[PDB]
């Protein structure tokens, strides 16, 4: 059907069915150096995102349901507007100022979970 | 900074002059002396040279 | 749970033994059978923990062991000051964490 | 009994390639990484470490 | 010497609620798991609930499982037990005790080391 | 403890060499190291235009002359001494090996490699 | 609070709460080549550790509880000394000679587990 | 025992016990560039296979049991022939023409599973 970024103008819940489409597209001496730099960078960027999912407990998943509550101060909207009306580009702009807060909370709830799971064994 | 004998424009010791060496009893080794205060040195070439 | 309904008795200087019987998927399999002493009106005190060990502050007149599904507490140089109820408990696994038996009253003669 | 941990604060002596950074030069010009205006330094409590300036690569 | 001091009301109506608490001192509160044990007015001891040293894990005996909450606050050195619904069968002395579990990175306990004096609770 | 001036060697060894204002100076330090135990002191200097850097042979450079008058002010922050050696010791200026001029700044730093995995006994089972 | 390696002098159980701090810090032509070599190496070292955790069944975890018993010959100490008295630097020295043995055992118990899980499906 | 590729001539079920053996072997300026290209490529190839296992729900595993039925048109043979008589080299040739079909099916069944698991939470 659609290829890479084809769902970019679709709503958030119409999209998010195409997650594998984008995930798979992330993979004269001076000229050769420029190309290696481009390739090394693509690898490093990929790995940073994977490491981050790992510390949040989402390794190996494209959709990861976590245990952090949503703060109404980040976005005071109902699921109907977010998933049926908005696109992912619009959403990214709406919550840009809260991204680092959310990421910090995700890391911490995983650390707490990971320790509780050790105590239960 | 490139120099011989006297080290210029480097860092200073915090409290006292310090003597450092690989082996202080080996006369074949150099001794590095680090000052805790600078000594100011003024150098000049007082000749109004022209270039062509 | 665990059981031992009779009272126990003996004269000063005589030893006494208090038993505690449970089941296999409980006291038999887990070596975590503590014993507690309680004088009426007071909170319980730990006398034996794990199986044979005693807390610092507990005298060596108190010792114990287990065999099969039955545990026991031994009191050696019985004193009048041992007149307390004694209880056994055990770790019964996850889900059912702890169980206790009925207490036994020790009477010194 | 064996538990595996990742992210443990352990290190060994090593030799590597360091890169240059800096805030018409002979030396550092464009082949040099711009510096961090607020560089970090972390005090390590209770750490004793052996140094040897004469074997410093 | 350590102390555990239970406080809280001792008389409620069935169908109501009751909060008990236990102040601790003389040991690092945050290093130990804690539990509550009941003594029936005329019988033996019964385990009711257990909480982890960090407050994250809680366990209950089936008979109070949908009714009681065990909670901990390591900054004030206190435990609490919040009872709800309440039955006549819940009349007992409630003891605050130190022990019960472990931290899995330390030697296990699975026994109770210290006991408080016990709060008396009557359900009318 | 006695200080003495430098021993024989090439100009690059026996004098205080430095580059300032764009020109290469070779100054005579015998006026600084001439004492037993412990206005201004004027040190004469020579100037060169043909420079052989470090200790290499085969690669020379010509330093273009600098127009106008050169004035430099700098801090002496340390010395390189060599011991000449039974009741006395003589110290003389040394140098010529550039690594000694960097060793004096990098002495506080060490490079280590991080090894993030480890194992330890715990009381749990998968 | 503490940043990278701040817990290095802390005891083993005081540390091991900072695992994400260290995990996140692992990420003119000749000059350019030297820098690519440095970057390629950082990536290769990262991946070797991740592969190793994977074959032991610890992928995606910072704390992984395994099924291999501890041999008293590796270190005859009780949890109190190891987790409350020692630091990770001291520990690493104490068991250096057993690291490869332990790693071999971890690989083997995972192979056995992985096959048993296939037979049960 | 056997090292890298030692099981290559063994039957499929005799092999597949050596999966970690092969997994661990996957890890003048112009001369230096050629070597970086070789190293960058090894990393990129490794990551593509890992990404692919991830989207199929097999991250972190060497043996991954999926929920896609086997079509008799891909290979009409019984387990006895496939696992006890054939080698992996022979098998790879036998089903070469179906590899992309199988991969597409694996991706799709995971997308469906991953969404069902969200709805159940
Ligand atoms: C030890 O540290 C001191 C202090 O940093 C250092 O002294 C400085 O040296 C530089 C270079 O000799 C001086 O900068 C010059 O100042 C004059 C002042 O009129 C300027 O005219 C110069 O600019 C001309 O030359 C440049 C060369 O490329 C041209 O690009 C430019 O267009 C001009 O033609 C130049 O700025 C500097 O002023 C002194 N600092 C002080 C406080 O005097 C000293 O050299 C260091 N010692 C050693 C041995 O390195
Ligand atoms: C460095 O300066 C000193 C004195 O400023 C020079 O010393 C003179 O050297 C000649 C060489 O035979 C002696 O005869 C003089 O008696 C020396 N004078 C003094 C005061 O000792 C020295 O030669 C200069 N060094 C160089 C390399 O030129
Ligand atoms: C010689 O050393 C002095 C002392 O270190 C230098 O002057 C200092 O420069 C720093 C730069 O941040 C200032 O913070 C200090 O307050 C200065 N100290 C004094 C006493 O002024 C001086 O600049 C050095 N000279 C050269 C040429 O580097
Ligand atoms: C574009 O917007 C229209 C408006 O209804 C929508 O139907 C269409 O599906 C959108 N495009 C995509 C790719 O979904
Ligand atoms: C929600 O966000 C606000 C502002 O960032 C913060 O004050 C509040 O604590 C957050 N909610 C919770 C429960 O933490
Ligand atoms: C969600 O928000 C939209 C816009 O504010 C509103 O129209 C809609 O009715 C809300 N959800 C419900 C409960 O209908
Ligand atoms: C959201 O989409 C629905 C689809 O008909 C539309 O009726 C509604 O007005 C939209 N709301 C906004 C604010 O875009
Ligand atoms: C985020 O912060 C910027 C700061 O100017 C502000 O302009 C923007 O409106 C903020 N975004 C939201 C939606 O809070
Ligand atoms: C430097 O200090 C160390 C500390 O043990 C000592 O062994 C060494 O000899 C000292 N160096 C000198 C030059 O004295
Ligand atoms: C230091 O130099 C003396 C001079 O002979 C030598 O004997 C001694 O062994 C040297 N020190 C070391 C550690 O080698
Ligand atoms: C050095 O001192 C002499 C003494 O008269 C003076 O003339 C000369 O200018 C001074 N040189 C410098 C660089 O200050
Ligand atoms: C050097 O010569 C230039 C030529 O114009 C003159 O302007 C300058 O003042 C002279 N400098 C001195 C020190 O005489
Ligand atoms: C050191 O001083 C003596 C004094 O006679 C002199 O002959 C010698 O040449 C000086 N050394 C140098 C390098 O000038
Ligand atoms: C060294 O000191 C003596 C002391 O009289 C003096 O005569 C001599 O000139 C000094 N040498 C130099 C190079 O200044
Ligand atoms: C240097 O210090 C010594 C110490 O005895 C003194 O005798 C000598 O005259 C001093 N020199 C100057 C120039 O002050
Ligand atoms: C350093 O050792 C002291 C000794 O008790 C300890 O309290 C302190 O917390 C240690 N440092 C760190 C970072 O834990
Ligand atoms: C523990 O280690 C020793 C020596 O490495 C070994 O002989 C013994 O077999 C190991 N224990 C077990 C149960 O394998
Ligand atoms: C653990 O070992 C230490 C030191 O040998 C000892 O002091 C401690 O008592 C041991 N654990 C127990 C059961 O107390
Ligand atoms: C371990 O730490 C405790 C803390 O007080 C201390 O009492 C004990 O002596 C320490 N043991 C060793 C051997 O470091
Ligand atoms: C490990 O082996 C080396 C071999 O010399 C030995 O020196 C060291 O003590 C051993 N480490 C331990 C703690 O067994
Ligand atoms: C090679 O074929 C023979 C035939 O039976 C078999 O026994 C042998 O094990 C095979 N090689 C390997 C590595 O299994
Ligand atoms: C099996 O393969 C054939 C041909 O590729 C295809 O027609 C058939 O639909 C497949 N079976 C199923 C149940 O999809
Ligand atoms: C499997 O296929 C082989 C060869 O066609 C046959 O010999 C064997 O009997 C079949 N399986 C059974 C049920 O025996
Ligand atoms: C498969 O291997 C068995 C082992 O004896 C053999 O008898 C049988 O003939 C083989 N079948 C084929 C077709 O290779
Ligand atoms: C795959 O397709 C090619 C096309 O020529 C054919 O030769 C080959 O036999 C096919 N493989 C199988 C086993 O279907």
């Amino acid at each position: 059907f659609l290829g890479f970024l084809g769902a970019a103008g679709s709503t958030m819940g119409a999209a998010s069915m195409t997650l594998t489409v984008q995930a798979r597209n992330l993979l004269l001496t001076v000229w050769g150096i420029k190309q290696l730099q481009a390739r090394v960078l693509a690898v490093e960027r990929y790995l940073r995102d994977q490491q981050l999912l790992g510390i949040w407990g989402c390794s190996g998943k494209l959709i990861c349901c976590t245990n952090v509550p949503w703060n109404s101060s980040w976005s005071n909207r109902n699921l109907s507007e977010i998933w049926d009306n908005m696109t992912w580009l619009q959403w990214d702009k709406e919550i840009s100022n809260y991204t680092q807060i959310i990421y910090g909370l995700l890391e911490e709830s995983q650390n707490q979970q990971e320790k509780n799971e050790q105590d239960l064994l | 900074v490139v120099s011989t004998q006297l080290l210029l424009n480097g860092s200073l010791a915090e409290e006292e002059v310090m003597i450092r060496s690989e082996n202080i009893t080996n006369n074949a080794k150099n001794i590095l002396v680090q000052f805790n205060t600078p000594v100011q040195i003024n150098c000049t070439r007082p000749n109004n040279n022209t270039r062509k | 749970a665990l059981t031992q309904p009779p009272s126990v008795s003996g004269s000063p200087g005589q030893s006494v033994t208090i038993s505690c019987t449970g089941t296999s998927s409980d006291i038999g399999s887990y070596n975590y059978v503590s014993w507690y002493q309680q004088h009426p009106g007071k909170a319980p005190k730990l006398m034996i923990y794990d199986v044979t060990q005693r807390p610092s502050g507990v005298s060596d007149r108190f010792s114990g062991s287990k065999s099969g599904n039955t545990a026991s507490l031994t009191i050696s140089g019985l004193q009048a000051d041992d007149e307390a109820d004694y209880y056994c408990s055990a770790y019964a696994g996850r889900q059912t964490f702890y169980i206790f038996g009925g207490g036994t009253r020790l009477t010194v003669l | 009994w064996v538990t595996v941990y990742y992210g443990v604060p352990v290190w060994k002596d090593a030799e590597t390639t360091l890169f240059c950074a800096s805030d018409h030069n002979v030396w550092a010009t464009h082949a040099c990484v711009p510096t961090d205006p607020n560089p970090q330094e972390i005090h390590l409590e209770n750490v004793t470490e052996e140094f040897n300036m004469w074997k410093n690569n | 010497e350590v102390q555990l001091v239970e406080t809280g009301g001792g008389l409620v109506q069935p169908g109501g609620s009751l909060k008990l608490s236990c102040r601790a001192s003389g040991y690092t509160f945050s290093s130990f798991a804690m539990s509550w044990v009941r003594q029936a007015p005329g019988k033996g001891l019964e385990w009711v609930s257990l909480i982890n040293d960090r407050g994250g894990l809680t366990f209950y005996v089936d008979s109070v499982k949908g009714r009681f909450t065990i909670s901990r606050d390591n900054s004030k050195n206190t435990l609490s037990l919040q009872m709800h619904s309440l039955r006549d069968g819940d009349t007992a002395v409630y003891y605050c005790a130190t022990g019960g579990m472990s931290s899995a990175l330390q030697s296990s306990k699975y026994y109770f080391d210290f006991w408080g004096q016990g709060a008396l609770v009557t359900v009318s | 403890i006695r200080f003495a001036n430098s021993s024989g060697g090439d100009l690059e060894v026996t004098t205080h060499s430095f580059n300032c204002g764009g020109e290469f100076f070779y100054c005579n330090t015998s006026g600084l190291f001439n004492s037993t135990w412990i206005d201004s002191i004027t040190l004469p200097c020579r100037i060169k235009q043909i420079i052989n850097m470090w200790q290499r042979i085969g690669q020379a450079m010509y330093a273009p002359p600098i127009q106008g008058v050169i004035r430099c002010v700098s801090n002496i922050t340390g010395l390189i001494l060599t011991r000449d050696g039974s009741t006395t010791e003589t110290f003389r200026p040394g140098g010529g090996d550039m690594r000694d001029n960097w060793r004096s700044e990098l002495y506080k730093y060490k490079v280590v490699k991080i090894e993030p995995l480890g194992v330890a006994p715990t009381r749990c089972k998968r």
